[PDB]
């Protein structure tokens, strides 16, 4: 199964108000192509950062064989 | 949520049908009364803090045990609490005066109100009595200020009381 | 009033937090038996009690 | 209503309504008079709307009527005209609603599912509701045909 | 005045006095302080109201241990993120009770080639997960289960539920739990390397609309409770009184020739309360012809 | 319902088999702690009203529930929430006589906390009076009988909560 | 949950009055049982298994519960019929540190009585068993210990019954 | 079963089953005389089967019967007996179903906690699982032994 | 360690130490002495310990030396008390560290699946991890070695 | 992550060594020492916002960080600075408890340095906000105590930079 190795950063925007315990927004992640439409939307609209992004697992142009 | 106009719509689209006279009347109505209804959210707004507190300062006087042992506000952890409420009620009450309906009232504040505070120990009767209160403020302060339309925000809170309130007849 | 219920059922929010009941707490939450941590806050507590 | 859209969105932050949303509830309740005269005048022609419009649409998609369409026959084609009423009578709510949310809860959800279900074409569909668009504009002053037609337009990109 | 006072009389020793010492500074910082900024649980969307609740209410009510996959974390503490993962996914410790486990996604979350959530992502749609939580399920529970699983809460409204079961029923599970994960309140309540928790009634602000759902819900009977416990209350606060027992749904016995079955509020739960007043009359289909029905024939 | 006799016997058909010595043992243990319990039934029905009295006045008078607008404002509401303790305490007295706790489910608690949930019944509240009714009771009846008392009282408040 | 510190702390404030007379008697009653309680914690945690071992040999084995039928049959019904002891002696231990069943009401009673009716466990044999590991503890820790454990486990079996 | 699986595949996918199932499904139900058959022959040598393999397994093994070992004793011989034809009447379960799911919800898991619980060693379970396999093959043809011989292997790995 | 399991307690609760785990961690320091003193003693006393173990675990379980076990000839013995000298090492460890956390990080993880791709029975080891407990307490003081009992009963059940 | 005593462990169990001199009186040290880190923790605990607005007001306070252009002019990026400062704080109590200086790697030095430079964040003015956090805890806990806190403070800015 194809997949993406991406590198973002996703700085929360209601730490302050929720007051919540802070995480890493620096992450690298292995996103499935069909969820890596949805995660870097979630990620655009959220404000961060995505700094890297690859297809780690797959052939460019694969006709068939995507599973 | 339902405001006047939404709620006014899906009774007519319940029966399927076209929005008559009386719909346009009732309509007129509201629009007519917007003026004075956002005027009464702003000065509710303005006021807002001050007078949950000023309402509690009278509920604590007109029923003392609250803050007493054994009382429901003893701590100040617990003083807050029953603050907090009585600001979501004062917010949720503008929301519904803004609105004209009490839809948005039901929805997020009165539908499982008795579950929740039989499952703290609240008592349901003083918080009734506070929500009174805050009307009463409410209204007197209205009166004071140059609202010319004032009826209509005794009814969100006295929907309030009438919901929330245990049927004593 | 309303026309249904979720269902009223007891809650038990912790009003504050003593030894016992922190040490009980982490050890019922990582479900585990009371490990050598636990174990010597408990008696600590218990010989400055 | 765009006093229902202030109310939810202030309460998702759980404060107070903010100043520009008071604003546009303001600007919404001055308006409802121009609301009030543009629903009224489409409600009072919805039969000559709907007239218009389904003659209009039964010459330019004789297909749809021609046998071996959906609205063939006469049975057919007074479904299609009162599903045309519908969408007249939903277009009303939303002018009188300030929105489009009446709109969408009422007669565009699921309505692709619905009318493939039913076997019609639902760029027939918009195509009527743009004819209806047509023949309501015609029947009002530019300001007001222009405010008709956001909800028009509205149903016509839901239905295509 | 006070402190000076407990110091001079008591006086005894320093592992006596430093205790009293210690408390009564920590009554002078905290009375020093100003009031905590109260914690906001703002609505996920349009359809949830926004929560406020004090931040002396989130100081007592026994906070729950978050735990966090860093990159760099030990064995030890790499398996306690990943039985607190376990447990939260599978609401026991399923492979300490049953050494059921996946190791090929247990190696990917401990080097870090999926954080957190692809790890949640997967496990939820796993086979393992599909046997235990939805397979036994109708798609409104098992929804209603996913979300206490995935979101650490209850569904929170009706278009929740609706829009939840619209998913659900396109994409079924892997689309549920893409929905579920890829959603701006997960991100934002757990981020990429927090395993999700149950943000209960001292968590942070409880919404009075789902009180009795969610209690029910967190507790380990839920997967038991095989009928719809949110769908159906949340269609009953907008629909009238039901047809239904003063006393409860379980005070209804089945119509059956004989027998005195009952729905037994403990097996199976299924208990549907409503508030009846005193004067509530019930309707009842009369055998005979409707014209004789005492009610307008009296 | 069933006593503990009633359990061994029931256990003893249930694997269709003669009572072994495990169950002559628990036989006897019950017959030794036979006296005690009759002892308390008769206390708690000879002070059947005052326990019930005390048990109010201590947990629910001058209260917010005993006020204007709780759920025992009213005297219809009081001799409803005087007849919920009534059951309680003849309940858990049978239950302490027969030295098991089958009765509750079978009379109380197979639907009570749907009927409190449908009432609007305050269910913290009722468990505080039945709580404060355990230590009323034990004032009365002693310290084990009062602990076996206890205990009953205390399945009716897990069987509430 | 709470723990005897807390419920005296409750009453005392509830009441209004500092801890006067018998609250203080009542906490140093439970801190002179604090050591040897957590010295049977500590050994219950050390033979945690053995004790289950134990039990399960007494009670449960070569019985129509393990036979075929049996809902101790399959290999994953033994394991969580094994996993569930665990759970009681678990929460045992922490209801006698904490000196009050409120834990096992909250976190094990809360819901018990529903799992095991919906799933069809045996009560009966469920109870059997609990008894089987009170007495196990009670023989691997002391008579005092033993009993100190015994009176949470006995609050557990009785609220399955 | 595949069925089954593939059914509560397609479940969770939320879609009926596709033909790439479907044929796999036409196969398994086609081929199931076989399966059948080994069912037979396996379920009437099980006493053979059962005694001949605790033989050579108690031969391989003596710590097991001797002094200190689980099944030292005359009710705990049986009851290793017992188990090993518990596992015998689960291979049969597979090959009949031509999937080992059955095996696996029966009496595979959790195996390795309640044997842990019980003292026995997992290992000489496996053990005895092979010899039981061993006879089987010898009783049963060339094709026959390997696809039974699958099933048993397969309960010889999960067990160890 | 406890100072490591305070402070993974105190990152998952999002707070400093509370009064009760500094008051753990004082009195962990405090017997950090007697702790230190078992350490010592028992690895004055490793090689004595360790090798009346080794011969007692032979003499009680014979298979394991016997043909047809792990233990042949010297190499395989010399193997076998290696394991054993690092399990009393990690056991002293422990002792040390006054929790079990290093004991489980060196090995306790995974060494059921270790000694089953070895073949080693871990009831074996398990069993000769018993007898260096007896050993150790004969040789220590009986109310001290208690302590050491609480590690050496620990690493006994997990192989267990 | 690990401490002085885990350190010291997996120092010897590389090598596969039992605890020689070296380590016995490293564990010594060790023990002898954690009275005083215990004492410094909870000082530190007890006084947590003081450092902080201590730090901040000798730190940051009329800077150009402070000024419109810097990273610490808005409201609320002044109290992600100021919660980001009390993290730094609660982890390097965390470390000097510890003995060690892992833990700051473990849950500080991953990334922190990197997400900064993604942010904008001014490196340089952190490490200044760190070491003014060094003067404050040290006058707050001590000589002893405040070289031993500086060490994991000086650790975190050294990873920053
Ligand atoms: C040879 C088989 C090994 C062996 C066997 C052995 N087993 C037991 C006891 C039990 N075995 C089981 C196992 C199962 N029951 C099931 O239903 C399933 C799936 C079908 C399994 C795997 C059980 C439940 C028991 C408990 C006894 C009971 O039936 O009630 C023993 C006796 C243990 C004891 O101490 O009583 C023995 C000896 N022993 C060996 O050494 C062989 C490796
Ligand atoms: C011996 C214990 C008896 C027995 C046990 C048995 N239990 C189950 C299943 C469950 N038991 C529980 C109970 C709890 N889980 C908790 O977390 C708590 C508190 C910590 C309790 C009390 C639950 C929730 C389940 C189901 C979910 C789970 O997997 O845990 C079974 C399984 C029955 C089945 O067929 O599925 C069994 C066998 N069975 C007996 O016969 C003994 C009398
Ligand atoms: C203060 C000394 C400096 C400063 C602070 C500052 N930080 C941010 C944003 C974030 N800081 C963190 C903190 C952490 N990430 C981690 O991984 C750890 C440990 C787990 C910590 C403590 C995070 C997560 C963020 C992102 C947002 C979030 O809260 O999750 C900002 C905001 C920058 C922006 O404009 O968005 C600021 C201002 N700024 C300075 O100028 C000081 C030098
Ligand atoms: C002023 C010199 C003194 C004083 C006076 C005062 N208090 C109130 C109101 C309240 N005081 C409390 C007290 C507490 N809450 C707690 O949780 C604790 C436990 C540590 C205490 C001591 C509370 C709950 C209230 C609110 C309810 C009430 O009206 O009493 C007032 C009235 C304020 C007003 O009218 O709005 C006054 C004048 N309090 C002090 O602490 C000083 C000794
Ligand atoms: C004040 C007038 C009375 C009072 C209040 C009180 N309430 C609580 C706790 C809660 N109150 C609510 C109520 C709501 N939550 C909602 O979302 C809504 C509508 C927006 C309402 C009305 C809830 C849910 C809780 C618990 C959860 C939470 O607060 O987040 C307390 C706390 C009691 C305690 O001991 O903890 C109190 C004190 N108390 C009085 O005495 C007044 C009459
Ligand atoms: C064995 C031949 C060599 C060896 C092994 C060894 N590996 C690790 C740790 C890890 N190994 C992997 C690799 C994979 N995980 C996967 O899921 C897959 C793909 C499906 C692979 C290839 C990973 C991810 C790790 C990290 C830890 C984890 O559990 O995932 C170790 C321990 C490392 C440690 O730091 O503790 C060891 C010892 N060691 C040798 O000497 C052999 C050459
Ligand atoms: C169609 C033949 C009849 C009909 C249907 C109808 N259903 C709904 C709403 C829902 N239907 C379900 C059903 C299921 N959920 C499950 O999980 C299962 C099995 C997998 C079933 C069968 C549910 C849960 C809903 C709720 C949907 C939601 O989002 O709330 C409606 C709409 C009801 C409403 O809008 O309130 C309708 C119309 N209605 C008829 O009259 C037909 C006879
Ligand atoms: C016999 C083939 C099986 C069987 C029977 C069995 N039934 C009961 C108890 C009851 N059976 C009924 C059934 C009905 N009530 C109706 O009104 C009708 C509709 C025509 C039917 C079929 C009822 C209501 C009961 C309850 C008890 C009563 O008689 O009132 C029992 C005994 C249950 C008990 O515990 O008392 C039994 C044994 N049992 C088997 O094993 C057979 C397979
Ligand atoms: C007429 C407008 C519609 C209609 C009516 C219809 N009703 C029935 C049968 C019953 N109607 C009721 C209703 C009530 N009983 C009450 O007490 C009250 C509240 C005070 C109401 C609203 C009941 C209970 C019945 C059942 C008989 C009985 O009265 O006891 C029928 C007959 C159904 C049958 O199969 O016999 C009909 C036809 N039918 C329509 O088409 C109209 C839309
Ligand atoms: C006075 C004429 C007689 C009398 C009075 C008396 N009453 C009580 C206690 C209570 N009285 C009531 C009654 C009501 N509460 C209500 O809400 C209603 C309707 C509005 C009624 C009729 C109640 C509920 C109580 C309990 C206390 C409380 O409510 O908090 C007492 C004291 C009893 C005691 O021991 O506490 C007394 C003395 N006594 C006489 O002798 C007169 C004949
Ligand atoms: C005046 C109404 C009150 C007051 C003033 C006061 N302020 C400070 C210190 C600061 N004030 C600010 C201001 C802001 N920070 C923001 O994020 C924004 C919103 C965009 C504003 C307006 C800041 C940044 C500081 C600290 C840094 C600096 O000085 O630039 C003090 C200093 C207190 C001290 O002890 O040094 C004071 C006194 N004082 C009052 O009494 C009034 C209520």
């Amino acid at each position: 199964m194809r997949m993406f190795r991406i590198t973002a950063c996703v700085p929360s925007q209601t730490r302050i108000r929720t007051q919540r315990e802070l995480q890493n927004t620096y992450f690298t992640k292995l996103v499935p192509y069909d969820n890596w439409f949805r995660e870097q939307q979630r990620i655009m609209k959220m404000g961060g950062k995505i700094v890297k992004v690859e297809l780690a697992t797959g052939r460019p142009g694969t006709n068939a064989g995507l599973a | 949520m339902r405001d006047a106009v939404t709620t006014l719509i899906k009774n007519y689209d319940l029966t399927g049908r076209y929005l008559d006279r009386n719909a346009m009347d009732e309509l007129k109505a509201y629009f007519e009364s917007g003026s004075a209804r956002i005027a009464a959210a702003a000065m509710i707004n303005a006021n807002s803090a001050t007078i949950v507190k000023r309402a509690a300062a009278q509920l604590f006087e007109e029923i003392p045990e609250l803050i007493r042992p054994s009382g429901n506000a003893y701590t100040t952890r617990r003083f807050s609490a029953c603050l907090r409420d009585m600001d979501y009620y004062l917010r949720y009450a503008s929301y519904a005066l803004i609105a004209a309906d009490n839809n948005v009232l039901d929805e997020r504040v009165l539908q499982g109100l008795r579950e929740t505070y039989n499952s703290l120990g609240v008592p349901i009767g003083p918080t009734v009595r506070g929500i009174q209160i805050m009307k009463e403020m409410i209204e007197a302060m209205a009166e004071d200020s140059s609202l010319n339309s004032t009826d209509f925000i005794a009814s969100p809170f006295d929907h309030m009381t009438r919901e929330l309130s245990e049927l004593s007849v | 009033s309303v026309k249904a219920s979720g269902g009223s059922s007891l809650a038990r929010p912790q009003l504050y937090q003593t030894v016992p009941v922190s040490a009980i707490s982490q050890a019922e939450q990582q479900d585990r038996f009371l490990e050598g941590s636990e174990l010597n806050e408990l008696t600590a507590y218990f010989q400055s009690g | 209503s765009i006093v229902t859209k202030s109310i939810v969105n202030a309460d998702a932050e759980a404060r107070y309504l903010s100043p520009g949303e008071l604003d546009r509830i303001k600007a919404f309740v001055t308006g409802g008079a121009a609301r009030l005269r543009i629903a009224e005048t489409l409600t009072g022609s919805r039969e000559t709307i709907v007239k218009q419009a389904g003659d209009r649409l039964f010459q330019k998609r004789p297909d749809i009527v021609s046998p071996g369409g959906n609205a063939y026959g006469e049975e057919m084609t007074a479904t299609c005209l009162r599903d045309m009423d519908y969408y007249l009578r939903l277009v009303t709510y939303g002018v009188v609603s300030g929105d489009v949310t009446p709109i969408e809860e009422i007669g565009l959800v699921g309505v692709r599912e619905m009318y493939r279900s039913l076997g019609t074409p639902i760029e027939a569909v918009a195509q009527s509701v743009r004819e209806m668009k047509e023949v309501a504009s015609g029947l009002m002053s530019s300001d007001d045909a222009a405010e008709a037609s956001a909800y028009f337009d509205f149903v016509i990109g839901k239905m295509s | 005045e006070m402190r000076a006072a407990s110091a001079d009389y008591f006086r005894n020793n320093a592992q006596a006095k430093e205790i009293v010492l210690q408390y009564f500074d920590i009554l002078l910082s905290e009375f020093k302080a100003p009031t905590p900024a109260n914690k906001v649980r703002q609505g996920p969307s349009n359809d949830i109201q926004g929560l406020e609740l004090p931040q002396s209410y989130f100081n007592a009510a026994a906070k729950r241990q978050k735990y966090a996959m860093k990159p760099g974390l030990s064995a030890l503490e790499k398996n306690a993120v990943i039985k607190a993962a376990y447990r939260q996914i599978f609401e026991r410790d399923i492979t300490k009770a049953y050494s059921q486990s996946i190791s090929y996604l247990e190696s990917q979350v401990r080097n870090g080639d999926i954080s957190m959530k692809e790890f949640v992502r997967r496990l939820a749609k796993s086979p393992l997960y599909r046997k235990q939580f939805f397979e036994p399920f109708i798609n409104s529970r098992a929804l209603e289960l996913a979300f206490r699983h995935i979101l650490g809460r209850g569904p929170s409204s009706r278009e929740e539920v609706q829009k939840y079961f619209s998913i659900v029923s396109s994409g079924g599970l892997p689309a549920l739990v893409d929905a579920l994960v890829d959603s701006q309140e997960y991100a934002d309540y757990f981020g990429e390397e927090t395993v999700p928790y149950l943000r209960g009634l001292g968590v942070e602000a409880q919404e009075c609309r789902n009180w009795g759902m969610q209690q029910d819900l967190f507790s380990y009977s839920a997967p038991f409770r095989k009928v719809p416990q949110f769908i159906t209350t949340f269609a009953q606060y907008d629909r009238p009184l039901p047809d239904q027992h003063v006393y409860g749904s379980g005070n209804d016995p089945l119509e059956i020739q004989f027998g005195a079955i009952f729905p037994k509020e403990t097996r199976n739960p299924s208990k549907r309360p409503a508030p009846f007043n005193k004067d509530t009359k019930r309707i009842l289909i009369h055998r005979g012809p409707a014209v004789n029905n005492q009610v307008g024939n009296p | 319902m069933q006593d503990a006799i009633t359990a061994v016997i029931n256990s003893a058909d249930v694997q269709g088999k003669y009572l072994d010595g495990a169950a002559m043992d628990k036989l006897k243990s019950y017959f030794a702690s036979g006296e005690l319990r009759v002892r308390a039934a008769s206390v708690i029905s000879a002070n059947a009203a005052t326990i019930v009295k005390e048990a109010v006045a201590k947990s629910l008078l001058y209260s917010d529930v005993t006020r204007p607008g709780g759920n025992m404002y009213t005297t219809r509401r009081y001799a409803a929430c005087i007849r919920d303790l009534d059951y309680y305490l003849r309940y858990a007295t049978y239950a302490m006589l027969a030295g098991d706790a089958s009765i509750l489910d079978e009379r109380v608690l197979n639907g009570l906390k749907e009927t409190y949930n449908s009432l609007g019944v305050p269910i913290s509240s009722t468990v505080q009076a039945i709580q404060a009714i355990k230590e009323v009771t034990a004032s009365l009846v002693g310290a084990d009988a009062g602990k076996e008392m206890g205990v009953y009282l205390d399945y009716i408040c897990s069987g509430l909560s």
